[PDB]
């Protein structure tokens, strides 16, 4: 369920995968000095990012 | 609007009618008693709220029309539309064409005259007969000879039950087959023909049902004739009227004998396990195992083909389906027809006959094809007569009821000329 | 299961070929009689009975492959028209 | 896209396939009828199954055996509605552990139908990579008719990977007596038309499920 | 005050017109009930071109709708935009043509020509200043192929100076929809090369290729099929209806695209065609728009331009766009495709820019092309005709309805003359 | 202005380059949806180097993703930054190669190289000015080594004055990942010593050792591994996307390094790579990054520099620094380590800075080394090829479907020429 130009659509399936893959999982130690956790660093941040963005197929 | 007058003569014709009208009063929402709880092409209207079918039932016996008159259909048909004879033709072309058949043509023709003035625009006749017996052979010819002069240049298409290459339920089968074709040549337009053995092999191969009967046999033919006249009733992408079956499938004046094929013939168990895209029912249409006429198509060459699609079909993938067939080296065509095909799309999905054996599917193809390979059936049907006419078998029942001995010889040489014309036009010109 | 073969062998083989038997060998016998019966006995085929609700220890998230829209279109093309060659 | 065709030949094919197609619908959410009951997608079953318009998932497997008595329990079991019944091909008599029977006499006519179903499965195949033939070296249908299937498919489908299975006869024991004949006869005509053949021994699994998987009196499971 | 009379005969004509009037009603802000609900005044000034007067604040199209069989207009009346059509143009008979050039031109269609000519004359003399007659039909059918050319012959007599644009559906080499199609198309085009002014060849498989490779549509209904032809039809006559900074009506296209009077067969095309899912990655600007118009795979007809050489080219641009890129990349496409153009004509491109886009788009264009690669279309149809005529394959459905054997020969002779005239001018 | 066309071939390229787009999307402040969300305008002037314009603030990368199978292409469409790519740039075949160079170069590749070449030339023709190409692949398989070499050879004959860089992965000494690795590697290098400008050498086990010891990572994911390659490959091209006190672009780094037209096999490195617990215990200055740049553990190839000599080195510094200390640091490094640098080149060091370091660090530097100790890796591949080829190992899967053993002999002699040239240049 996304809103496009103010009017709601209904989804059946969403983009990507619900889980984070392990071939696209880099630890945060490569970018230590950052201040807002990138969604490729941990699974909770990916889950909140997937909650934030919804797109049908 | 568009119209069809269908004539059911003979035992086979009336029994086929009992199933095609079974389907027809389901496709439109009208009860067995003609009540309703685009239909004008096959059904009339009565000011209280009935629809009355536009067909006549005629047989020289009562014993097949009385069950219609006393069954579940007695309030649908008009009582005068069910013409009843009193003595049968007893598998004689002579009886149905000269003696007793001449007595009730004046009532059948009267009823057709009173059925052809209530319709605004009529353009066809669907005569349901059989090549076997007497009233399906003699009375059909007697009706042809009068409809060709009392109405003019209308479409006159017949559905026939052809003799199988070995299956036959009579001994005078070649005699009655050799004389009806002396009226389905100059008075006919296109003869949609099937046999009975090929449908038996379909019902035991494609369907997993043994010991089939005539009720199961007639529902497939009812589905075929509903697919034929589907475009007159329900609209679609490419509607097909009755007036261009005759000018598409008939190249030469005497060559009008196409086969028939219903593609998705499967059980209710298999329909939910197989998806049937339009690219594979089209290939099943040309499959030699799926022929409803016992003539394997790969000895001969195709002349013209007509495809009637129903239900949720889209023109693009059917376009691609024909696009892959003309490249196949097995399905061989004739040189002088580079065009070949004809398609017509209808939006209504097929409906299952009550208590039936066909499954609830969403697409259907009905394949009508003139084919060179039907010349072998005529080549054995004349061989049967030449083995029978050598010792004058069974002739005294024919010449004793208003026939000449010399008609059989002229029938034989006419059909020899028909076969010779069939061979001559199927050559590669260079 | 009586209604589909009627104590007849021929009716039994017809109902086997057409798939018409109404009883799976889990309700009648409280042990696998045939040895080949034990490859289905735990599975409850009622309507939608799952091995997740009953026996909730074999749950495992699937790291499944998602076929893309481009590959879905390519599959549909190669299935329907053989003469179409995209890329 | 990526998928492979399973051919289960003989008893040692079908009795392993009964484990395989239990396990495969266990891995996914595919129910025994094939009707799987918001989130992302799932297109992982396309390696083994094909989806129809009615929502039903049919496996890419053909169950062929000359004997009727050991294929027929899958028509009576749970996976009756899973399979399409034109793949469960049964004969009337088995080969009785004759290579000559299943390779020359009885199995010579069933070939035109199993290749027919193979063509049916391959026409629905989006991208075909491999085959999965589950045969044993012992009997007649697993040795005679499997080799005939391989020599037909080598000239039919050209250069595609054909990975087969083999229940290799034991050193010190055998189920039948004529097995050393059948193994040489089934490896003479398979050495040229194959690409890879997996090798599995019986009592090696017996000692594995005696020592490691410490269960006594093991059976087919 | 520069009006167009719209005619449509046959199932093709009825359905393509049903889509076309949807497009035109969308552009001018016409409600399907008939009321006008445009937001700007620019859609009101030139509503006279395609529409007429009603009462109560409604508008009625200037279109005649005829078919010999009462089934197609029964669907058109109950269509999505069928309630705007005036009931008095619904003229018809009671029996179908049945894919015959004899049943549409000489016996059944001949008794309906007066009835449709009544409404055509009534709507033609009612105007201020007619310009041309629009006709949509099929060359492979029986109604639009036979009767439509009879209508063209009857109209060119009474209006000699008025121009004519025909939007004709053309046969297929791969598959075929009508068995007797080579017998109707040659007879129709034999009546089209000498009467009409401006002809457009539309193929159905080219539309299928567009909908499957460019539009990426998996189940393309005939509405999406006919929307391309409707968009081309609305884009050809856009300068008559909207203000433009380089105006071009139908007659300007006729003079710029017809150097010799018998070479007037065109290959239309629509510029900004893209798939639905790939729209946001498809930044549209006049470089990529003029690149998309000139590929071989964005043509409405199956004849590939790469096998032939163009004679004259038109391209009508719509929407707010500048002119430096337009002229500069016509120079670029002329100087980079100089091997596909003729040397004896110095400038081979016609351009026109309006200031109003199609509804739902913002920079669209319509490519019209006179190319000599259309000779292969007539070559394959002459081969299909001669492979059927030498055996008299389906002849007797013509000679039995007042035909001659001295008419098919004349049709194939005119076909040969058209092919040889297209081929000769390719030598330079 | 300057503009690089990217290509990703095989599984290795389709993962590593995908991680590269992941790591440089955040450098330019671009969301997965592609809408620009940067806080400073400074990261926006040179977007066109790697991305393409789309309406509404959308930016779309240029990347022709190619592999003979679709599975690894659909894996990267499922990622966090997956939808940025244009779907028509996705090119994929039907059946995989099978980790054989022959099928990736002759059998399937010849039926797919035309379309990917057409998309590559479509992206290159829409270029303001073209500078060079980019390719990510490996030298082990067939869909990354049989297709990448073919693509590079096809590109070289069209744009011969531009520079193509292949970011390759070389086989590992202790443990291999494919049994037919030497056969693929020798044939791949035979097509890479002749066509491309400069390649990079990445060993898997060198990165394994780096994340085990230097990074102190217990469980290194493959993202943890590809992020190193992403950082050391994004650090090279930073001189043409951001300003600097001494900017040195790709062609600048091309003339400075390769002395002779066959000796262009490189070795990268990344300076600041510290463990989690050692952040407070390590000061961050230029000398404490030069201690790690020239570290033998930090080299991403598995050759120790002490068994050979350097010809030229490069060091693209990034950030807050003057360059007295940069230049005097490299001066000290060349002074104290004097015997390991070649005597016939007086100054062996190339330095360049920018004042935009990578995302998440203060100061960084990307070491690049053209050492003469790389001959041992090629020597290893040579005797592995000799050991398999001396009595006909896994050859009939190559010999049976397109080439004979003369090609293998020629490629082996071409490989053995390179080590002899390295040896003759090592001792002056
Ligand atoms: N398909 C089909 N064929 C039938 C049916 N009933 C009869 N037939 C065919 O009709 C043939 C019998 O001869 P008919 O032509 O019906 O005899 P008739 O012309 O009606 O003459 P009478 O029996 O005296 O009424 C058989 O060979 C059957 O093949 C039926 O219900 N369905
Ligand atoms: N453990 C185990 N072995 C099996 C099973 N089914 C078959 N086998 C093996 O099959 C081998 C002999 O092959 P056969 O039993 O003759 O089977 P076949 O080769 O298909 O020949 P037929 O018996 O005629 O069907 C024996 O050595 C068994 O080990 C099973 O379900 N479990
Ligand atoms: N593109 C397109 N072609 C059509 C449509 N409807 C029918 N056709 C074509 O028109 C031809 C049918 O001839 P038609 O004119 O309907 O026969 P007639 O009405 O008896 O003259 C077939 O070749 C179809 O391909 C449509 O909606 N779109
Ligand atoms: N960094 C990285 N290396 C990989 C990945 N996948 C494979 N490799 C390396 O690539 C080498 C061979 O890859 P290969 O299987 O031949 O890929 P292909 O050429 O595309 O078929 C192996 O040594 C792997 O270590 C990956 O996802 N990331
Ligand atoms: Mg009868
Ligand atoms: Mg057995």
């Amino acid at each position: 369920m996304e809103v496009i130009h103010g009017q709601p659509y209904c989804c059946r399936e969403l983009e990507g995968a619900d889980i984070l893959s392990d071939t696209f999982y880099s630890n945060e130690l490569h970018t230590p000095l950052e201040t807002a956790t990138r969604p490729t660093a941990s699974e909770d941040r990916y889950q909140k990012f997937r909650q934030s963005l919804q797109r049908c197929r | 609007m568009r119209e069809c007058i269908s004539i059911h003569v003979g035992q086979a014709g009336v029994q086929i009618g009992n199933a095609c009208w079974e389907l027809y009063c389901l496709e439109h929402g009208i009860q067995p008693d003609g009540q309703m709880p685009s239909f004008n092409t096959f059904f009339s209207e009565t000011g209280a709220g009935k629809h009355v079918p536009r067909a006549v039932f005629v047989d020289l016996e009562p014993t097949v029309v009385d069950e219609v008159r006393t069954g579940t259909y007695r309030q649908l048909f008009h009582p005068e539309q069910l013409i009843t004879g009193k003595e049968d033709a007893a598998n004689n072309y002579a009886r149905g064409h000269y003696t007793i058949g001449k007595e009730i043509v004046d009532l059948v023709l009267d009823r057709i005259r009173k059925l052809a003035d209530l319709c605004t625009g009529l353009q066809g006749f669907l005569i349901f007969h059989s090549f076997g017996g007497g009233t399906g052979s003699g009375f059909a010819s007697l009706l042809m000879e009068r409809l060709s002069v009392d109405y003019g240049k209308k479409s006159k298409l017949e559905f026939a039950i052809y003799p199988a290459p070995q299956v036959s339920t009579a001994v005078v089968e070649p005699y009655n087959s050799i004389l009806t074709t002396h009226t389905t040549l100059e008075h006919s337009d296109c003869a949609f023909m099937v046999d009975n053995e090929a449908i038996y092999d379909i019902c035991r191969r494609n369907l997993d049902i043994e010991r089939p009967t005539y009720t199961n046999l007639n529902r497939l033919i009812g589905q075929i004739v509903s697919s034929i006249t589907a475009s007159l009733r329900f609209d679609g992408a490419l509607n097909v009227d009755l007036t261009e079956f005759q000018t598409n499938l008939v190249p030469y004046p005497r060559i009008h004998f196409p086969l028939a094929t219903y593609a998705p013939v499967i059980s209710a168990e298999k329909a939910y396990h197989e998806q049937l895209s339009v690219a594979e029912i089209t290939n099943a249409c040309f499959e030699p195992a799926n022929q409803m006429v016992k003539c394997d198509p790969r000895h001969g060459k195709y002349m013209a083909c007509c495809m009637l699609y129903r239900g949720d079909v889209v023109p693009k993938d059917v376009n691609a389906a024909i696009a892959t067939i003309k490249t196949k080296r097995t399905i061989q065509f004739v040189d002088w027809c580079p065009t070949g095909f004809k398609v017509g799309i209808n939006y209504q999905p097929p409906t299952v006959v009550p208590g039936g054996d066909l499954a609830k599917v969403q697409r259907a193809v009905c394949m009508l094809s003139n084919t060179t390979a039907i010349a072998e059936a005529w080549a054995r049907l004349d061989h049967k007569l030449d083995l029978m006419y050598a010792k004058r078998a069974f002739v005294h029942w024919y010449v004793g009821e208003g026939m000449e001995e010399g008609e059989f010889s002229e029938a034989r040489e006419d059909l020899a000329a028909l076969e010779k014309d069939y061979e001559e036009v199927g050559v590669d010109s260079v | 299961n009586y209604s589909v073969h009627q104590n007849s062998h021929t009716k039994y083989h017809e109902a086997v070929r057409k798939v018409s038997l109404k009883t799976f060998p889990n309700q009648v016998f409280r042990v696998p009689l045939t040895d080949a019966q034990n490859f289905s006995f735990w599975r409850s085929n009622a309507a939608g009975a799952r091995p997740e609700e009953t026996m909730p220890w074999i749950q495992n998230p699937r790291h499944c492959l998602i076929k893309s829209a481009m590959t879905r279109f390519m599959d549909h093309s190669i299935l329907n028209d053989r003469n179409f060659s995209l890329y | 896209m990526r998928e492979c065709i399973s051919i289960h030949v003989g008893q040692a094919g079908v009795q392993i396939g009964n484990a395989c197609w239990e396990l495969y619908c266990l891995e996914h959410g595919i129910q025994p009828d094939g009707q799987m009951p918001i989130g992302g997608g799932d297109d992982s079953f396309n390696t083994f199954f094909s989806e129809t318009g009615a929502g039903k998932h049919v496996p890419r497997a053909v169950f062929v055996d000359l004997e009727p008595t050991v294929v027929d329990e899958v028509r009576t079991g749970t996976y009756r509605q899973l399979f399409h019944p034109e793949q469960l091909i049964t004969g009337k008599e088995d080969a009785a552990n004759n290579y000559a029977r299943g390779h020359y006499t009885i199995g010579k006519e069933i070939v035109d139908l199993v290749l027919d179903r193979i063509r049916k499965l391959a026409d629905l195949c989006t991208g075909l990579q491999g085959f999965l033939i589950f045969h044993s070296f012992g009997g007649g249908t697993g040795s005679g008719f499997a080799s005939l299937l391989m020599e037909r498919l080598s000239v039919d489908y050209g250069k595609k990977s054909k990975l087969e299975f083999a229940i290799y006869p034991a050193p010190q024991v055998s189920t039948a007596v004529v097995e050393p004949y059948n193994s040489i006869l089934t490896t003479h005509t398979t050495l040229e038309h194959s690409d890879c053949a997996f090798m599995v021994d019986n009592e090696a699994i017996y000692d594995i499920c005696r020592r490691n998987l410490d269960i006594e009196r093991p059976t087919y499971t | 005050m520069r009006e167009i009379v719209h005619l449509q005969a046959g199932q093709c004509g009825n359905q393509i017109g049903a889509k076309f009037w949807e497009v035109i009603s969308d552009e001018h802000g016409i409600d399907p009930t008939g009321t006008y609900h445009g937001d700007s005044d620019l859609q009101l000034e030139r509503i006279n071109v395609y529409y007429n007067e009603a009462t109560g604040g409604k508008y009625v199209p200037r279109a005649v709708l005829v078919d010999l069989e009462p089934g197609t207009m029964d669907s058109v009346r109950s269509g999505p935009f069928g309630q705007i059509f005036r009931p008095d143009n619904f003229v018809f008979g009671q029996s179908g043509a049945g894919n015959n050039w004899a049943k549409g031109h000489y016996t059944e269609g001949a008794e309906l020509v007066d009835s449709v000519l009544d409404v055509v004359r009534k709507e033609a003399e009612s105007c201020d200043c007619l310009q041309g007659f629009q006709l949509t039909h099929s060359l492979g059918g029986g109604t639009g192929s036979g009767m439509g050319t009879l209508l063209i012959s009857k109209i060119r007599e009474e209006y000699p100076d008025r121009i004519m644009n025909t939007f004709s559906v053309v046969p297929s080499p791969k598959v075929s929809d009508t068995v007797v199609e080579p017998y109707n198309a040659t007879l129709s085009v034999h009546q089209l090369v000498e009467n009409t002014d401006e002809t457009y060849c539309i193929d159905n498989e080219a539309l299928y290729d567009i909908c499957f490779r460019t539009l990426k549509l998996t189940t393309p209904t005939y509405g999406d099929l006919n929307h391309l032809v409707s968009a081309t039809m609305s884009g050809v006559t856009t300068c008559l209806r909207f203000p433009g900074q380089l105006n071009a009506d139908l007659r300007k296209l006729a003079v710029n695209m017809v150097p010799f009077p018998r070479l007037h067969f065109f290959m239309p095309g629509f510029a900004p065609l893209t798939s639905r899912g790939s729209q946001q990655y498809r930044a549209l600007t006049v470089p990529e728009l003029t690149q998309q118009m000139f590929d071989a795979k964005n043509m409405m007809a199956a004849c590939d331009p790469r096998h032939g050489r163009y004679l004259t080219v038109a391209a009508v641009f719509r929407g707010r766009m500048s002119m430096k890129e337009v002229d500069e990349q016509m120079l670029n496409v002329q100087n980079k495709n100089s091997s596909y153009f003729v040397e004896w004509i110095p400038n081979n491109v016609k351009t026109a820019v309006c200031d109003i886009p199609p509804r739902g788009l913002k920079m669209s264009a319509t490519f019209i092309g006179n190319s000599t690669a259309i000779q292969e279309l007539f070559k394959r149809i002459s081969e299909q005709f001669t492979a059927m005529f030498r055996r008299k394959a389906f002849l007797h459905w013509y000679t039995g309805e007042g035909m001659d054997e001295m008419e098919f020969t004349e049709a194939e002779s005119n076909m040969n003359d058209l092919v040889s005239e297209y081929q000769q001018y390719q030598d330079a």
